[PDB]
Protein backbone atom coordinates (compact mmCIF):
# COMPACT_ATOMS: atom_id res chain seq x y z
CA UNK A 1 0.00 0.00 0.00
CA UNK A 2 0.79 3.24 -1.25
CA UNK A 3 0.68 4.42 3.02
CA UNK A 4 2.77 1.61 3.86
CA UNK A 5 5.85 2.99 1.22
CA UNK A 6 5.03 6.47 2.70
CA UNK A 7 5.70 5.13 6.20
CA UNK A 8 8.86 3.48 5.36
CA UNK A 9 10.18 6.65 3.44
CA UNK A 10 12.65 9.32 4.20
CA UNK A 11 10.59 11.95 3.96
CA UNK A 12 8.14 10.73 7.05
CA UNK A 13 9.68 13.80 9.52
CA UNK A 14 9.63 17.37 10.07
CA UNK A 15 10.50 18.92 6.33
CA UNK A 16 12.87 21.61 5.72
CA UNK A 17 12.14 24.48 3.32
CA UNK A 18 14.72 25.19 0.73
CA UNK A 19 16.13 28.29 -0.80
CA UNK A 20 18.17 29.05 -3.58
CA UNK B 1 -20.59 38.40 -0.14
CA UNK B 2 -20.23 42.29 -0.20
CA UNK B 3 -20.02 42.53 3.65
CA UNK B 4 -16.33 40.43 2.85
CA UNK B 5 -15.40 42.96 0.50
CA UNK B 6 -16.44 45.50 2.84
CA UNK B 7 -14.20 43.66 5.41
CA UNK B 8 -11.43 43.37 3.34
CA UNK B 9 -11.40 47.25 2.70
CA UNK B 10 -11.10 48.01 6.20
CA UNK B 11 -8.87 45.55 6.98
CA UNK B 12 -6.37 46.92 3.98
CA UNK B 13 -6.53 50.56 5.35
CA UNK B 14 -5.34 49.10 8.91
CA UNK B 15 -2.43 46.84 7.14
CA UNK B 16 -1.32 49.79 5.40
CA UNK B 17 -0.69 51.82 7.85
CA UNK B 18 1.66 49.52 9.96
CA UNK B 19 3.13 48.41 6.72
CA UNK B 20 4.24 51.82 5.83
CA UNK B 21 5.59 52.65 9.95
CA UNK B 22 6.80 49.61 11.31
CA UNK B 23 7.33 48.42 15.16
CA UNK B 24 10.79 48.41 16.13
CA UNK B 25 12.76 47.24 19.17
CA UNK B 26 9.83 47.22 21.72
CA UNK B 27 11.46 44.66 24.14
CA UNK B 28 14.24 42.87 25.63
CA UNK B 29 16.05 39.59 26.19
CA UNK B 30 16.22 40.47 29.77
CA UNK B 31 12.88 40.51 29.97
CA UNK B 32 12.04 37.08 29.75
CA UNK B 33 12.96 33.39 30.62
CA UNK B 34 14.22 30.98 28.29
CA UNK B 35 11.91 28.19 29.10
CA UNK B 36 12.67 25.30 27.12
CA UNK B 37 13.56 25.17 22.38
CA UNK B 38 9.88 24.26 20.67
CA UNK B 39 11.57 24.39 17.25
CA UNK B 40 14.56 24.01 15.66
CA UNK B 41 14.98 25.70 12.04
CA UNK B 42 17.88 26.81 9.26
CA UNK B 43 18.70 29.82 10.77
CA UNK B 44 17.61 29.85 14.26
CA UNK B 45 15.14 28.58 16.81
CA UNK B 46 11.97 28.53 18.45
CA UNK B 47 11.97 28.78 22.29
CA UNK B 48 9.12 28.85 24.62
CA UNK B 49 9.87 32.33 26.80
CA UNK B 50 8.35 34.28 30.21
CA UNK B 51 7.71 37.35 30.36
CA UNK B 52 9.16 38.23 33.60
CA UNK B 53 6.84 41.72 34.05
CA UNK B 54 3.89 39.91 32.86
CA UNK B 55 4.55 36.33 33.44
CA UNK B 56 2.94 35.47 29.77
CA UNK B 57 4.52 32.85 28.17
CA UNK B 58 5.48 33.59 24.60
CA UNK B 59 7.16 31.66 21.61
CA UNK B 60 10.36 33.77 20.80
CA UNK B 61 11.62 33.22 17.27
CA UNK B 62 15.52 33.58 17.54
CA UNK B 63 17.42 34.29 13.83
CA UNK B 64 21.35 34.48 13.68
CA UNK B 65 22.42 37.48 12.06
CA UNK B 66 25.46 36.13 10.66
CA UNK B 67 23.58 32.48 8.88
CA UNK B 68 20.79 34.71 8.11
CA UNK B 69 23.56 36.07 6.12
CA UNK B 70 25.50 33.42 4.87
CA UNK B 71 21.96 31.84 3.63
CA UNK B 72 21.35 35.14 1.62
CA UNK B 73 17.71 35.06 3.70
CA UNK B 74 18.39 38.85 4.36
CA UNK B 75 15.28 40.20 2.32
CA UNK B 76 13.36 37.94 3.44
CA UNK B 77 14.22 38.15 7.09
CA UNK B 78 12.83 42.03 6.83
CA UNK B 79 9.81 40.97 5.05
CA UNK B 80 8.73 37.89 7.62
CA UNK B 81 8.93 40.72 10.67
CA UNK B 82 7.48 43.74 8.57
CA UNK B 83 5.11 41.48 7.08
CA UNK B 84 3.49 40.02 10.71
CA UNK B 85 3.86 43.18 12.60
CA UNK B 86 1.36 44.61 10.03
CA UNK B 87 -1.22 41.81 9.81
CA UNK B 88 -4.36 40.76 11.87
CA UNK B 89 -6.63 37.76 10.99
CA UNK B 90 -8.02 35.39 13.36
CA UNK B 91 -5.98 32.53 12.00
CA UNK B 92 -2.55 34.50 12.16
CA UNK B 93 -0.19 34.11 14.83
CA UNK B 94 -0.05 37.25 16.51
CA UNK B 95 3.38 38.87 17.03
CA UNK B 96 3.97 40.47 20.51
CA UNK B 97 7.47 42.13 20.41
CA UNK B 98 10.68 42.54 18.01
CA UNK B 99 13.79 43.14 18.72
CA UNK B 100 17.60 42.46 18.16
CA UNK B 101 21.05 42.29 19.20
CA UNK B 102 24.83 42.30 18.50
CA UNK B 103 24.10 38.68 16.86
CA UNK B 104 20.19 38.21 16.65
CA UNK B 105 17.32 38.93 15.50
CA UNK B 106 14.14 38.48 17.64
CA UNK B 107 10.85 38.27 17.39
CA UNK B 108 8.10 37.35 20.03
CA UNK B 109 4.82 36.02 19.48
CA UNK B 110 2.32 34.34 21.15
CA UNK B 111 2.44 30.80 22.47
CA UNK B 112 0.16 28.02 20.87
CA UNK B 113 0.06 25.33 23.10
CA UNK B 114 -1.66 22.25 21.03
CA UNK B 115 1.58 21.98 18.66
CA UNK B 116 1.69 21.80 14.91
CA UNK B 117 -0.61 19.53 13.05
CA UNK B 118 1.84 17.60 11.64
CA UNK B 119 2.67 16.15 14.94
CA UNK B 120 -1.52 15.25 15.21
CA UNK B 121 -1.37 14.38 11.69
CA UNK B 122 1.52 11.90 12.06
CA UNK B 123 0.38 10.17 14.82
CA UNK B 124 -3.41 9.75 13.96
CA UNK B 125 -1.97 8.73 10.32
CA UNK B 126 -4.96 11.01 8.72
CA UNK B 127 -8.05 12.28 9.18
CA UNK B 128 -11.57 12.09 8.41
CA UNK B 129 -12.94 14.70 5.28
CA UNK B 130 -14.81 16.66 7.84
CA UNK B 131 -11.93 16.91 10.17
CA UNK B 132 -9.74 18.16 7.02
CA UNK B 133 -12.52 20.42 5.74
CA UNK B 134 -12.56 22.40 8.98
CA UNK B 135 -9.17 23.32 8.73
CA UNK B 136 -8.88 23.87 5.19
CA UNK B 137 -11.86 26.15 5.86
CA UNK B 138 -9.63 28.44 7.56
CA UNK B 139 -6.96 28.15 5.28
CA UNK B 140 -9.05 29.16 2.51
CA UNK B 141 -10.37 32.46 4.44
CA UNK B 142 -6.38 33.01 5.65
CA UNK B 143 -5.23 33.40 2.44
CA UNK B 144 -8.24 35.34 0.88
CA UNK B 145 -7.30 37.61 3.47
CA UNK B 146 -3.53 37.59 3.13
CA UNK B 147 -3.79 37.23 -0.55
CA UNK B 148 -5.71 40.58 -0.65
CA UNK B 149 -3.14 42.52 0.59
CA UNK B 150 -1.07 41.58 -2.30
CA UNK B 151 1.07 38.53 0.11
CA UNK B 152 1.71 35.48 -0.49
CA UNK B 153 2.65 32.68 1.56
CA UNK B 154 4.78 30.35 0.19
CA UNK B 155 5.61 27.91 2.96
CA UNK B 156 2.05 26.06 3.55
CA UNK B 157 2.87 22.73 5.63
CA UNK B 158 1.40 20.72 8.56
CA UNK B 159 4.82 21.83 9.82
CA UNK B 160 3.66 25.51 9.80
CA UNK B 161 -0.10 25.20 11.22
CA UNK B 162 -0.59 25.44 14.90
CA UNK B 163 -3.46 24.04 16.96
CA UNK B 164 -4.56 26.47 20.00
CA UNK B 165 -6.73 26.01 22.99
CA UNK B 166 -10.05 25.74 20.95
CA UNK B 167 -8.94 23.53 18.35
CA UNK B 168 -8.37 26.12 16.02
CA UNK B 169 -5.57 26.91 13.58
CA UNK B 170 -2.89 29.90 13.89
CA UNK B 171 -0.53 29.90 10.83
CA UNK B 172 3.19 30.50 11.91
CA UNK B 173 6.14 31.26 9.66
CA UNK B 174 6.03 34.35 7.31
CA UNK B 175 9.40 33.51 6.43
CA UNK B 176 8.62 33.15 3.24
CA UNK B 177 6.14 35.79 2.50
CA UNK B 178 6.20 38.46 -0.05
CA UNK B 179 4.14 41.46 -0.64
CA UNK B 180 4.20 41.21 -4.17
CA UNK B 181 1.83 43.12 -7.10
CA UNK B 182 2.98 40.96 -10.16
CA UNK B 183 5.28 38.14 -10.51
CA UNK B 184 7.94 36.92 -8.39
CA UNK B 185 10.80 34.29 -9.27
CA UNK B 186 12.12 33.05 -5.87
CA UNK B 187 13.06 29.02 -5.60
CA UNK B 188 11.63 28.74 -1.91
CA UNK B 189 9.12 26.42 -0.06
CA UNK B 190 9.18 22.92 0.76
CA UNK B 191 9.78 20.35 -1.88
CA UNK B 192 6.41 18.41 -1.81
CA UNK B 193 4.17 21.44 -1.67
CA UNK B 194 6.08 23.12 -4.56
CA UNK B 195 4.16 24.26 -7.90
CA UNK B 196 5.11 23.50 -10.51
CA UNK B 197 5.70 26.64 -12.18
CA UNK B 198 8.28 27.24 -9.04
CA UNK B 199 9.72 24.36 -10.19
CA UNK B 200 10.13 25.65 -13.51
CA UNK B 201 11.15 28.71 -12.64
CA UNK B 202 8.31 30.32 -14.15
CA UNK B 203 7.94 33.43 -12.62
CA UNK B 204 4.62 32.87 -10.11
CA UNK B 205 2.20 34.41 -8.49
CA UNK B 206 -0.12 33.86 -5.53
CA UNK B 207 -1.86 30.51 -7.77
CA UNK B 208 1.33 28.94 -5.95
CA UNK B 209 -0.54 28.89 -2.91
CA UNK B 210 -3.87 27.64 -3.79
CA UNK B 211 -2.03 24.41 -5.35
CA UNK B 212 -0.74 24.35 -2.16
CA UNK B 213 -3.50 24.27 -0.27
CA UNK B 214 -4.31 21.06 -3.00
CA UNK B 215 -1.67 18.90 -1.14
CA UNK B 216 -2.63 19.81 2.39
CA UNK B 217 -5.80 18.61 1.68
CA UNK B 218 -5.13 16.01 0.43
CA UNK B 219 -2.36 15.23 2.78
CA UNK B 220 -4.51 15.81 5.88
CA UNK B 221 -7.16 13.14 4.72
CA UNK B 222 -4.60 10.56 2.75
CA UNK B 223 -2.19 11.15 5.74
CA UNK B 224 0.31 10.96 2.55
CA UNK B 225 1.33 13.62 0.14
CA UNK B 226 0.43 13.20 -3.21
CA UNK B 227 4.18 13.26 -4.53
CA UNK B 228 6.38 11.82 -2.23
CA UNK B 229 9.65 10.10 -2.87
CA UNK B 230 13.51 10.40 -0.46
CA UNK B 231 15.45 13.13 -3.04
CA UNK B 232 13.41 16.39 -3.95
CA UNK B 233 14.21 15.55 -7.80
CA UNK B 234 12.00 12.57 -7.57
CA UNK B 235 9.49 15.07 -6.34
CA UNK B 236 10.07 17.86 -8.96
CA UNK B 237 9.59 14.74 -11.51
CA UNK B 238 5.91 13.57 -10.23
CA UNK B 239 4.61 17.67 -9.73
CA UNK B 240 5.42 18.78 -12.89
CA UNK B 241 4.47 15.40 -14.82
CA UNK B 242 0.87 15.81 -13.60
CA UNK B 243 -0.13 12.19 -12.32
CA UNK B 244 -2.03 12.51 -9.42
CA UNK B 245 -3.49 9.14 -7.85
CA UNK B 246 -6.40 9.81 -5.21
CA UNK B 247 -6.94 6.84 -2.47
CA UNK B 248 -10.41 4.92 -3.00
CA UNK B 249 -11.63 6.37 -0.06
CA UNK B 250 -11.74 9.83 -1.20
CA UNK B 251 -15.53 11.00 -1.67
CA UNK B 252 -15.65 12.41 -5.49
CA UNK B 253 -16.35 15.39 -4.15
CA UNK B 254 -12.96 15.80 -2.67
CA UNK B 255 -11.21 14.54 -5.54
CA UNK B 256 -13.01 17.02 -8.05
CA UNK B 257 -11.39 19.66 -5.66
CA UNK B 258 -8.21 18.69 -5.49
CA UNK B 259 -8.41 18.27 -9.12
CA UNK B 260 -9.20 21.82 -10.09
CA UNK B 261 -6.19 23.01 -7.15
CA UNK B 262 -3.42 20.61 -8.65
CA UNK B 263 -3.86 21.76 -11.78
CA UNK B 264 -0.83 22.33 -13.25
CA UNK B 265 -2.58 24.84 -16.02
CA UNK B 266 -1.92 28.13 -13.66
CA UNK B 267 -4.82 28.88 -16.60
CA UNK B 268 -7.02 26.29 -15.04
CA UNK B 269 -6.32 25.97 -11.35
CA UNK B 270 -8.84 27.34 -8.85
CA UNK B 271 -8.38 30.23 -6.94
CA UNK B 272 -6.59 32.22 -10.14
CA UNK B 273 -9.63 31.91 -12.17
CA UNK B 274 -12.18 34.92 -13.24
CA UNK B 275 -14.09 34.27 -9.36
CA UNK B 276 -10.91 33.37 -7.61
CA UNK B 277 -11.73 32.45 -4.28
CA UNK B 278 -15.04 32.12 -4.98
CA UNK B 279 -14.42 29.20 -6.96
CA UNK B 280 -13.27 27.21 -3.93
CA UNK B 281 -15.88 28.50 -1.31
CA UNK B 282 -18.73 27.28 -3.50
CA UNK B 283 -17.70 24.21 -4.52
CA UNK B 284 -19.71 21.00 -3.44
CA UNK B 285 -16.96 19.75 -0.67
CA UNK B 286 -17.24 23.12 1.21
CA UNK B 287 -21.22 23.10 0.75
CA UNK B 288 -21.65 22.04 4.37
CA UNK B 289 -19.42 25.17 5.74
CA UNK B 290 -20.66 28.12 7.05
CA UNK B 291 -17.46 30.68 6.44
CA UNK B 292 -18.88 32.86 8.59
CA UNK B 293 -19.15 30.47 11.33
CA UNK B 294 -15.82 29.55 10.93
CA UNK B 295 -14.62 32.95 10.84
CA UNK B 296 -15.97 33.74 13.60
CA UNK B 297 -14.47 30.19 15.57
CA UNK B 298 -17.86 29.24 16.68
CA UNK B 299 -17.82 26.15 14.91
CA UNK B 300 -17.51 22.91 17.40
CA UNK B 301 -14.00 21.70 16.75
CA UNK B 302 -13.48 17.79 15.69
CA UNK B 303 -10.22 17.77 18.46
CA UNK B 304 -9.49 19.59 20.84
CA UNK B 305 -5.87 19.15 22.22
CA UNK B 306 -5.86 19.73 25.84
CA UNK B 307 -3.69 21.95 27.75
CA UNK B 308 -2.21 19.89 31.31
CA UNK B 309 -1.46 24.26 32.09
CA UNK B 310 -0.29 26.86 31.18
CA UNK B 311 3.38 26.43 29.82
CA UNK B 312 2.73 23.16 29.00
CA UNK B 313 5.03 21.65 26.25
CA UNK B 314 4.01 18.26 26.30
CA UNK B 315 2.69 18.81 22.75
CA UNK B 316 5.98 19.47 21.07
CA UNK B 317 8.68 17.23 20.73
CA UNK B 318 12.05 17.78 22.53
CA UNK B 319 15.29 19.28 21.38
CA UNK B 320 18.80 19.65 22.76
CA UNK B 321 19.26 22.69 24.28
CA UNK B 322 22.16 25.23 22.60
CA UNK B 323 22.32 28.23 24.65
CA UNK B 324 21.80 31.85 23.32
CA UNK B 325 24.90 33.16 22.93
CA UNK B 326 25.20 36.86 22.49
CA UNK B 327 28.46 39.05 20.74
CA UNK B 328 30.78 41.80 22.37
CA UNK B 329 30.61 43.20 18.71
CA UNK B 330 27.74 44.14 16.66
CA UNK B 331 27.41 41.91 13.93
CA UNK B 332 25.77 42.72 10.37
CA UNK B 333 24.08 46.56 11.57
CA UNK B 334 24.04 47.62 8.50
CA UNK B 335 22.23 45.15 6.72
CA UNK B 336 19.52 44.69 9.31
CA UNK B 337 19.16 48.05 9.89
CA UNK B 338 15.41 48.47 9.53
CA UNK B 339 14.12 45.57 11.85
C1 LIG C 1 -11.88 36.95 3.94
C2 LIG C 1 -12.38 37.20 5.37
C3 LIG C 1 -13.91 37.14 5.53
C4 LIG C 1 -14.48 38.18 6.52
C5 LIG C 1 -15.94 37.90 6.97
C6 LIG C 1 -16.49 38.88 8.04
C7 LIG C 1 -17.81 38.41 8.68
C8 LIG C 1 -18.87 39.51 8.91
Amino acid sequence: TTYADFIASGRTGRRASIHD
Amino acid sequence: QESVKEFLAKAKEDFLKKWETPSQNTAQLDQFDRIKTLGTGSFGRVMLVKHKESGNHYAMKILDKQKVVKLKQIEHTLNEKRILQAVNFPFLVKLEFSFKDNSNLYMVMEYVAGGEMFSHLRRIGRFSEPHARFYAAQIVLTFEYLHSLDLIYRDLKPENLLIDQQGYIQVTDFGFAKRVKGRTWTLCGTPEYLAPEIILSKGYNKAVDWWALGVLIYEMAAGYPPFFADQPIQIYEKIVSGKVRFPSHFSSDLKDLLRNLLQVDLTKRFGNLKNGVNDIKNHKWFATTDWIAIYQRKVEAPFIPKFKGPGDTSNFDDYEEEEIRVSINEKCGKEFTEF
